[PDB]
């Protein structure tokens, strides 16, 4: 079949899909340091 | 509509930001009126006999009541002097300041434009802004909770619910469902006010997530409920499975999340020795599920509705958050019992 | 080993989640420690055993 | 979200030698189909005849459903013995009435994005002469006539232009002589009765179309098949006081929205109200839904699709 | 099973059958055209 | 019920009318049973008929509730006093029972000594 | 341990390919079933808690055990339907009882009443979707709706009440805890504060009045057999009736007293009509409203010795009615109508599986001690210390006992079948399994029933 | 006004009902008089021959209610002892909505909703217990 | 105090006006104007009588949003004149 | 409290009182993870799309946001029922006459029969 | 008499009057801006009237 | 006119196509689920589940309740007159009224 008359999705974009899946990295290294710092913040308080 | 549509869209986004901060009682006024200019377009759109009678329906009942709204303004100037938007002071001042917020909000007895006007926007884009356009007025509410007498704002949140309760049952137009069930959770909104100012703001982010993914399933065109009805068997059959979830939450069922805020309406209601208005809110709960067990009867049982033409092509619809915000109205219960807390 | 993890993916979950179940709801006497030589009912002095018994 | 401020605009590189033209209600015998061939001289793109099996022409990919797997009860050789009570008689017309309104659609589609002139065989506004003619005669009952127009009324004005150039084909009333000297046997020994209220609703659909100001040249059978003559004709005639003639940035973008997307376009032709030929059982819904979903076709659908395609997961 | 039977008594009219308000009709499916005439259209000077 | 006489073959006669009645009879009685006869006698069937008659006397007690009731005259009422009445009629049987045993026990013991079992 | 195992049978389904599923979600959940066995049996002389109150442990609920019973046997019966339409629709509501089991096993092991309260509610949910879809004759809206709008209209009434008691007594939470509650002063306005907590439970174990919930559930069948066994589990699952009359209305029993003469009228004029019925499901549907109307009795005496009574019946009924439902589904699959007098034939064309209708029958009256002479015998045994006139009502409906099975079993003991060709296999190896897995655990119950009755044993 | 409510929870403590009987007409006439006006909404035909028509019925019969209801609760008071009970203006909300069977020749109705409307009088004497709160503030 | 008595009775007679219809519709777009105007003089005299000068600026930016009301709303009208006859309450379609 | 007194008016998370220290893989934490799994499973729903289990890759999105938020919202959550039972205790040790402690007993209480 | 109709008729008995009560809403006033606005003249009179406030 | 309402078919599996089997379809699947998996809970759950129940465990002071009242009794009754029961944990209480 292949799919006739011009997908409206060709599947790989790397435009959008790239993007996507590297703003869960930015996301996963920000939580852990705020995480750590929470942790210092904490022990040098109490 | 261009880009000037989304400019127009934001001057509703920023309109509700002037009433969000605020300090002088003039300044929501102008709030307020920053979403009469700007509303009125979306719900013309397409030009259209029934939109011109909806958007003048819209208009006459809103402008006046925004005018109640100045006059105790204007008393407020009068009596106690000050412009801070803290307190009311005046008996007098707060009888007028409530009817104008009941125009908007209480509805028990200024309904009577919301299923004329819901049902006459031509287009789903403009479903959300009605249900978005009710965060507005809640922030004055929240200001100006104390000094407002109390017998005749409770009048307004129980004789809401009877006449949503009884109002949704005579129609088959989708857009009329929704436009009772505005005001049969508008009930429960003007109920927590007078009995703590906590979980009052919550029943919106319960209420307008819930409102928000309800439109959004109907992207695939329904206005009636038979034209929801051929959706099961001829349309997306997956697709109804998330209708039938949110319409059950819709009504007081535990293991959905819109139980949630029932949860806390009542609790912080009998904590003040009140026992006799908290049942009398949950016996007319039942006949708000009604409309949405008929409406959860277009997607379990079979009702016969095929048709000649088939879709085969896949269905591509905007769908902002129609797929992040069903999974918080479909189940929160357990992921919800200290986040009352987190919002005020 | 190629014909049983290609067939069986889903057998193996349903015993593991048990096991998974019984070590989570053990774990949860950690956080209740409070009353474990205390109070003279079953209350005993060690010996040679920490802390009686978990 | 719709880009508008990005270099893709509408009216830009179009209406200069694009608008669409249509050879349509011209009798039962394909004349029409013949000189819409030679008639894309000037025109860029051609489109074939609307057929039973023309909205799965190509739809997802390639090759056409099977029979029932497209729609139940339905066929052009059927039509030829048309029978009462329990069968076809509206409810493949109803389904041809939905074919044609697609296709058209994404012919607009392709006009708008990127200028290219696109000609129709028989288009939207030819159906209905197709309707009445049948209806003269004993075969369609009138509640179904109620039915269509409800149709008619709402999918029709979404769409803003009806048609710049129009070709309007009057020939012999012993046209079924021709239609018997063709090679297709099914279609042969129709009624003449037919055929002749086709010509006389044609008449008056071909007057209504020229009140509104739409651009009509008729051709008799000694002027039909020509190539020089139909082109000269189309390209010295301007088109004036026409609705095809509006609004650029607020017009021309709100109907390029309903155009793009299939499944938009075909939402208000499905009707709410049930009739009695217009299959309204549930049971026989279910079990074709399975064989839809089981079919090599789409199975899955949009884009990705598993032992048809299958490029990536993610 | 429900049937074709069924659904005209959930058909788009008044849910309940009407009391006293039966002469309100059924809307279009995608909003009602209302009237196309009853205009002047074009005015005339002498 | 019976009467003083039991009803088997009492008064029976020939007449005109009574000899048009038994055909009146048979002619849905042979009716019916030919439709009968071409379902039974047939190894193309395997299954259970329907039978429209059978199904109607399912549905008389299971349906036809709430089309009826509408004329509820006095018939309704005195229905309502076998119902709800003889609830209202132990009232005073049980209450008078236990205020007998209740003043037994703070004076002039009458239960049991070998007692313990609830 | 008992939580997280039933939560991974919802991925099993789905992961699964087309061709398997059934064999999947019956096997897996036979091992579960084991291990409730294995250690929630454990108690010392008070039953001590569990973990921290998410779900806690088991005080005098050996009715768990019977929803792990039902466990995989809630797929058994349902295998002759669901099989004609689409293997998504099967993976549906198979999860869809997972989800009722998931809910079902929470009511019973976690001891609250204000989370408690939102389990309560939260079986009604699947079961209602289970109803209102597959059945296969009409009026299923006009049983659906029945279903919700008689248990959330006195259910409801929960949330004025249970939230109430915390306002004013510590907090309800452990029950364990709750030694707090004093007796109620019985006032005009305590009135409603007891009746908002006994009409949610008056609904689901049906009395005399506002019982017409349950035979509009059973008449209507959701799916087959299977999903009227779950039908049995709402009816012992408001077991909180053991619960609130204990702990927190001890003092108020003189409010009982009219509740009583209710239920007591619902034993001889709910049998009555258990006589003259035409469908085959509606003489277990009515048989059901008298069995459970004799735990209603047992409450409200508040006597240790009716407890015993009560707990019995809840396990006795739950897996003797269930029996009979499959009986009627068995008749159901072959002749595909639910009536009594067209559906006859017994020894003759179903040589075996009238052993067990005889079994399934008998165990409705008083036989050799299995449960449910240890259910009957101990609550009219009990309403003797209460008063000596209800042997004179009780003794009348041990009579129309025997009126229910006896009168099942005459009207199919016939052999002619003359009307009806089909049933030419008598049971499948599944069918005939379906009844022993009834009957067998009850018979294993004759040699020790301390795991069948337990309010301090 | 609420100054007409409150004079009738001060009388009922004595044994007078002669004035009680007059204070109960205008709690049901007023009362009645709501639902006489969103009935002009209705669109009323002609101008103040059928106007008058419709406030009429409505009126009439609404002050008839609170009029018996007042009577009725005092014959109960004077017959036999005790003061005041919820049984005793249960007898007396039975009579109030005994009167709606005779607006329309139909038997049933009010009589059919007669333990319904006795029960919910019979609410309303429930909240003269400290127990009761309809409107409260801390 | 003396001056306002007046006024707030004028105001009362506005109000009534929004919500009174006979036949025409252009009377409510007339009526909001004098309800503007009405609040205009309430406004101005408090300001003015009690000195307030950073106030004084409250009514003139009140001035503006009222014709904002009065145009958009009034724009509204026109388009019911193009679609039917005349302007007219009786006239409305939706239920 | 509602409304604030020592507390600062809109703000980020608290910044005010930072000390109280966060979960970490909190069984709460779990069940909003939990959601953004699930909202990744109902996406394809919508969507017409093979496998709701094994398809599109871009799950990781719905799974972090749902993370990320709600992490701030549960900390929240915990500086609010500080505050809340902060004002509480202060409440007690300021006033005193407001307070009022009782222990041991012996009072007779009415014992019910049957 | 009682087990199908007379024990039945308390959820029936609030569905035939509420049906009543939910035609009194919806086919009442036959749309109009005129009548709606006609209503909100009686709802200030009550809560400066019939209620006593202010 | 149905159009396409009459689609209802009598489907019985009973020995046609199958000899002798409980499961629709596949006498491979039918072995495997509807005699082994089964019965395999008919062997566990039952024959190995009987050997619990109540029997083992002690379950709830049943067993140890004997052992502990007859040691008490036979004390009881060389040093004290009163049997067991006299004053049920009742020693001094602080006055009544």
């Amino acid at each position: 079949k292949f799919y006739i008359q011009e997908p409206p999705h060709g599947s790989p974009n790397w435009l959008k899909v790239g993007l996507t899946l590297g703003t869960s990295v930015f996301l996963w290294i920000y939580l852990i340091k705020q995480h750590n710092e929470d942790v210092l913040e904490y022990k040098r308080r109490n | 509509n261009p880009i000037i549509f989304i400019i127009i869209l934001l001057t509703i986004m920023l309109g509700t930001i002037i009433v969000m901060i605020s300090s002088h009682w003039l300044l929501v006024w102008i709030g307020f009126e920053m979403n009469m200019l700007a509303i009125i377009p979306i719900m013309m759109k397409n030009h259209n006999p029934r939109a011109t009678e909806a958007s003048t329906k819209y208009f006459l009942t809103q402008s006046t009541a925004s005018m109640l709204l100045m006059m105790a303004v204007i008393i407020n100037l009068m009596f106690s002097g000050q412009w801070t938007v803290m307190k009311l002071f005046n008996p007098m001042a707060s009888m007028l300041m409530t009817m104008a917020l009941a125009m908007k909000l209480g509805m028990a007895p200024f309904h009577f434009w919301v299923p004329e006007v819901t049902q006459g926007i031509p287009l789903s884009s403009g479903l959300i802004l009605l249900t978005w356009q009710k965060l507005a007025p809640m922030s004055v509410l929240y200001q100006i909770f104390p000094s407002i007498n109390l017998n005749l704002i409770l009048t307004l949140s129980v004789l809401s619910i009877l006449i949503g309760g009884w109002g949704g049952l005579n129609q088959t137009q989708l857009r009329k469902i929704m436009a009772y069930s505005s005001i049969a959770h508008m009930g429960w909104m003007t109920a927590v006010l007078p009995y703590n100012p906590t979980m009052t703001l919550l029943n919106l982010i319960i209420y307008i997530i819930m409102t928000s993914t309800m439109f959004t399933m109907f992207m695939a065109n329904s206005t009636t409920t038979t034209l929801s009805l051929s959706h099961t068997w001829n349309k997306t059959p997956i697709m109804t499975v998330l209708i039938l979830a949110t319409l059950l939450s819709m009504g007081g069922l535990p293991p959905l999340s819109g139980f949630m805020p029932k949860w806390m309406i009542i609790q912080e209601m009998t904590k003040n020795n009140s026992i006799i208005l908290p049942t009398f809110m949950a016996i007319t709960a039942l006949l708000n599920l009604y409309f949405y067990m008929r409406l959860t009867y277009s997607t379990t049982l079979t009702m016969f509705p095929s048709t000649n033409n088939m879709k085969m092509k896949w269905q591509f619809p905007l769908m902002k958050k129609m797929t992040f915000l069903p999974t918080m109205v479909v189940l929160s219960t357990m992921m919800l019992p200290l986040t009352p807390m987190l919002s005020v | 080993l190629l014909q049983v993890v290609r067939d069986h993916w889903v057998h193996v979950l349903v015993p593991m989640g048990f096991v998974f179940g019984y070590y989570l709801d053990r774990k949860n006497d950690e956080k209740l420690t409070a009353f474990r030589n205390k109070s003279l009912l079953y209350k005993r002095e060690l010996k040679p055993n920490e802390e009686v018994t978990w | 979200x719709x880009x508008x401020x990005x270099x893709x605009x509408x009216x830009x590189x179009x209406x200069x030698x694009x608008x669409x033209x249509x050879x349509x209600x011209x009798x039962x015998x394909x004349x029409x189909x013949x000189x819409x061939x030679x008639x894309x001289x000037x025109x860029x793109x051609x489109x074939x005849x609307x057929x039973x099996x023309x909205x799965x022409x190509x739809x997802x990919x390639x090759x056409x459903x099977x029979x029932x797997x497209x729609x139940x009860x339905x066929x052009x050789x059927x039509x030829x013995x048309x029978x009462x009570x329990x069968g076809n008689s509206y409810r493949l017309q109803a389904w041809l009435y939905a074919s044609r309104l697609l296709q058209y659609a994404d012919a607009l589609e392709h006009l708008l994005s990127t200028g290219q002139g696109v000609v129709l065989e028989r288009s939207i506004y030819s159906d209905f002469v197709f309707l009445e003619a049948m209806y003269r005669q004993g075969f369609i009952r009138k509640q179904c006539v109620d039915h269509y127009n409800q149709v008619k009324k709402v999918t029709i004005c979404e769409y803003l232009p009806p048609h710049v150039v129009v070709y309007v084909d009057v020939p012999v009333p012993e046209v079924q002589s021709r239609i018997q000297k063709k090679g297709n046997p099914h279609e042969m020994k129709i009624t003449s009765a037919y055929l002749q209220d086709i010509e006389n609703a044609y008449k008056g659909t071909f007057l209504p179309e020229m009140s509104e100001k739409c651009e009509v040249l008729q051709y008799s059978a000694w002027e039909a098949q020509d190539a020089e003559k139909v082109v000269e004709d189309i390209e010295y005639l301007k088109y004036d006081k026409g609705p095809w003639l509006d609004q650029n940035d607020r017009n021309l973008h709100k109907l390029r929205m309903l155009v793009q997307d299939k499944l938009e376009v075909l939402n208000y032709t499905s009707i709410p109200v049930f009739l009695p030929e217009v299959t309204v059982g549930a049971h026989q819904s279910d079990q074709v839904f399975q064989e839809f979903t089981e079919l090599p076709g789409r199975k899955y659908r949009a884009g990705y699709n598993e032992d048809v395609g299958d490029k990536w997961i993610w | 099973q429900p049937d074709v039977e069924w659904a005209e008594q959930y058909g788009g009219a008044v849910m309940y059958p009407t009391k006293e308000t039966a002469h309100w009709k059924p809307p279009p499916w995608n909003d009602v055209d209302p009237p196309k005439d009853t205009l002047v259209s074009n005015l005339t000077l002498n | 019920x019976x009467x003083x006489x039991x009803x088997x073959x009492x008064x029976x006669x020939x007449x005109x009318x009574x000899x048009x009645x038994q055909a009146e009879r048979l002619a849905i009685r042979s009716r019916l049973k030919r439709e009968y006869q071409l379902q039974y006698y047939d190894p193309s069937r395997r299954g259970v008929i329907e039978d429209p008659a059978l199904v109607r006397w399912t549905y008389a007690r299971s349906a036809n509730i709430y089309p009826n009731f509408r004329p509820n005259t006095k018939t309704s009422l005195l229905g309502a006093l076998f119902g709800i009445g003889p609830l209202v009629f132990w009232y005073y049987v049980f209450k008078t029972d236990r205020d007998r045993k209740e003043k037994l026990i703070q004076e002039g013991k009458l239960d049991r000594t070998f007692n313990i079992s609830y | 341990k008992y939580i997280i195992p039933t939560i991974m049978l919802m991925p099993l389904t789905w992961l699964s390919k087309n061709n398997m599923i059934w064999v999947n979600s019956t096997a897996h959940s036979l091992l579960i079933s084991f291990t409730s066995l294995l250690l929630m049996n454990q108690f010392g002389d008070n039953s001590l808690n569990f973990s921290l109150l998410f779900f806690s442990d088991s005080l005098s609920t050996p009715l768990l055990i019977l929803t792990m019973w039902l466990l995989p046997l809630m797929l058994m019966a349902s295998q002759h339907h669901l099989s004609k339409e689409n293997l998504t629709r099967k993976k549906l509501f198979i999860t869809m009882l997972i989800s009722l089991q998931l809910f079902l096993i929470m009511t019973f092991t976690a001891m609250e009443l204000i989370l408690f309260y939102i389990l309560f509610e939260a079986t009604l949910v699947p079961t209602l979707i289970i109803i209102t879809r597959w059945g296969n004759q009409t009026e299923r809206l006009n049983a659906g709706l029945y279903f919700l709008f008689y248990t959330l209209a006195g259910s409801l009434p929960l949330l004025v009440a249970l939230i109430y008691i915390q306002n004013t007594v510590g907090s309800l939470n452990f029950l364990m805890l709750q030694y707090w509650v004093q007796p109620v002063h019985n006032s005009w306005s305590n009135v409603f504060m007891w009746l908002a907590c006994m009409m949610a439970f008056m609904v689901k174990m049906p009395l005399y009045g506002l019982h017409l919930w349950l035979p509009k559930a059973h008449v209507e069948a959701p799916i087959a057999g299977s999903m009227v066994l779950a039908a049995v589990l709402l009816k012992l699952g408001g077991y909180g009736m053991l619960r609130i009359t204990l702990i927190l209305n001890p003092m108020t029993d003189f409010m009982a007293y009219p509740f009583i003469m209710l239920s007591l009228w619902g034993m001889i004029m709910t049998s009555s009509i258990c006589l003259r019925q035409t469908d085959l499901k509606s003489l277990i549907a009515y048989s059901s409203v008298s069995h459970m109307a004799l735990v209603i009795v047992a409450i409200l005496i508040q006597t240790p010795w009716s407890y015993m009574g009560a707990t019995a019946l809840m396990i006795a009924h739950g897996l003797t009615s269930s029996m009979l439902f499959c009986l009627a589904n068995s008749n159901y699959e072959r002749i595909h109508s639910r009536t009594m007098i067209l559906a006859r034939g017994l020894q003759t064309l179903l040589p075996l599986m009238a052993t067990w209708w005889l079994l399934a029958s008998l165990t409705n009256l008083a036989l050799p001690p299995t449960i449910n002479l240890i259910g009957e015998l101990f609550v009219v045994m009990s309403t003797f210390s209460w008063s000596n006139i209800t042997i004179i009502l009780m003794g009348v409906n041990m009579v129309i006992t025997a009126l229910y099975s006896l009168y099942m079993l005459i009207m199919t003991q016939r052999g002619k079948y003359t009307y009806h060709i089909n049933n030419i296999s008598p049971s499948f190896t599944r069918e005939n399994a379906l009844m022993s897995l009834h009957i067998l655990p009850l018979l294993l119950l004759t040699l020790n029933p301390k795991i069948i009755l337990g309010p301090l044993y | 006004a609420k100054t007409v409510l409150r004079q009738y929870w001060d009388i009922p403590e004595g044994t007078e009902c002669h004035r009680k009987t007059y204070a109960t007409t205008s709690i049901g006439g007023a009362a009645g008089l709501v639902v006489s006006a969103y009935s002009v909404a209705l669109k009323t035909p002609t101008s103040f021959l059928e106007g008058v028509a419709r406030t009429g019925r409505y009126t009439f019969t609404a002050a008839a209610i609170g009029a018996i209801f007042g009577l009725t609760s005092c014959i109960s008071a004077q017959v036999r002892e005790k003061p005041d009970d919820p049984l005793n203006y249960l007898i007396g909300g039975c009579a109030g909505g005994l009167i709606l069977g005779a607006r329309t020749r139909s038997y049933g109705i009010g009589a059919a909703a007669c333990a319904y409307m006795g029960l919910t009088a019979a609410l309303v004497k429930m909240g003269q217990l400290e127990g009761w709160q309809v409107f409260a503030e801390p | 105090s003396m001056v306002y008595m007046n006024i707030m009775m004028a105001f009362t007679v506005s109000l009534v006006g929004l919500l009174m219809y006979r036949s025409h519709l252009m009377s409510s777009l007339l009526c909001l104007e004098g309800m503007m105007l009405s609040l205009f003089v309430m406004a101005a005299l408090t300001i003015l009588n009690s000195h307030f000068t950073l106030a004084s600026m409250m009514p003139i930016i009140l001035l503006v949003f009222a014709a904002c009301e009065a145009a958009l709303g009034l724009s509204l009208l026109v388009m019911v004149s193009n679609t039917y006859g005349t302007d007219y309450v009786q006239n409305l379609n939706l239920l | 409290x509602x409304x604030x007194x020592x507390x600062x008016x809109x703000x980020x998370x608290x910044x005010x009182x930072x000390x109280x220290x966060x979960x970490x893989x909190x069984p709460r934490l779990a069940f909003v993870g939990f959601l953004g799994y699930c909202s990744g499973l109902i996406d394809n729903a919508i969507r017409r799309r093979p496998v709701l289990l094994a398809g599109l890759h871009r799950q990781l999105l719905y799974i972090t946001s749902f993370v990320f938020v709600g992490y701030y919202l549960l900390k929240r959550q915990d500086y609010m029922y500080a505050v809340r039972d902060h004002d509480m205790f202060s409440y007690i040790k300021s006033h005193x006459x407001x307070x009022x402690x009782x222990x041991x007993x012996x009072x007779x209480x009415x014992x019910x029969x049957x | 008499l009682l087990d199908l109709i007379w024990l039945e008729a308390i959820l029936p008995k609030t569905i035939s009057l509420a049906q009543m009560k939910a035609s009194t809403l919806v086919t009442n006033q036959k749309g109009l801006i005129k009548l709606y606005f006609l209503s909100f003249l009686i709802t200030i009179l009550i809560s400066m009237i019939l209620f006593n406030f202010h | 006119r149905w159009q396409e309402d009459p689609e209802p078919e009598d489907e019985n599996l009973y020995e046609k196509n199958p000899d002798s089997h409980g499961y629709d379809k596949d006498p491979a699947v039918d072995i495997w689920n509807m005699r082994v998996v089964f019965f395999f809970g008919f062997s566990i759950v039952l024959v190995l589940g009987s050997t619990f129940v109540a029997y083992l465990p002690d379950y709830r002071m049943q067993e140890w309740a004997r052992r502990e009242a007859e040691r008490l009794v036979k004390y009881r009754e060389a040093h004290g007159l009163p049997i067991m029961e006299s004053n049920c944990f009742d020693p001094s209480k602080i006055q009544l009224p």
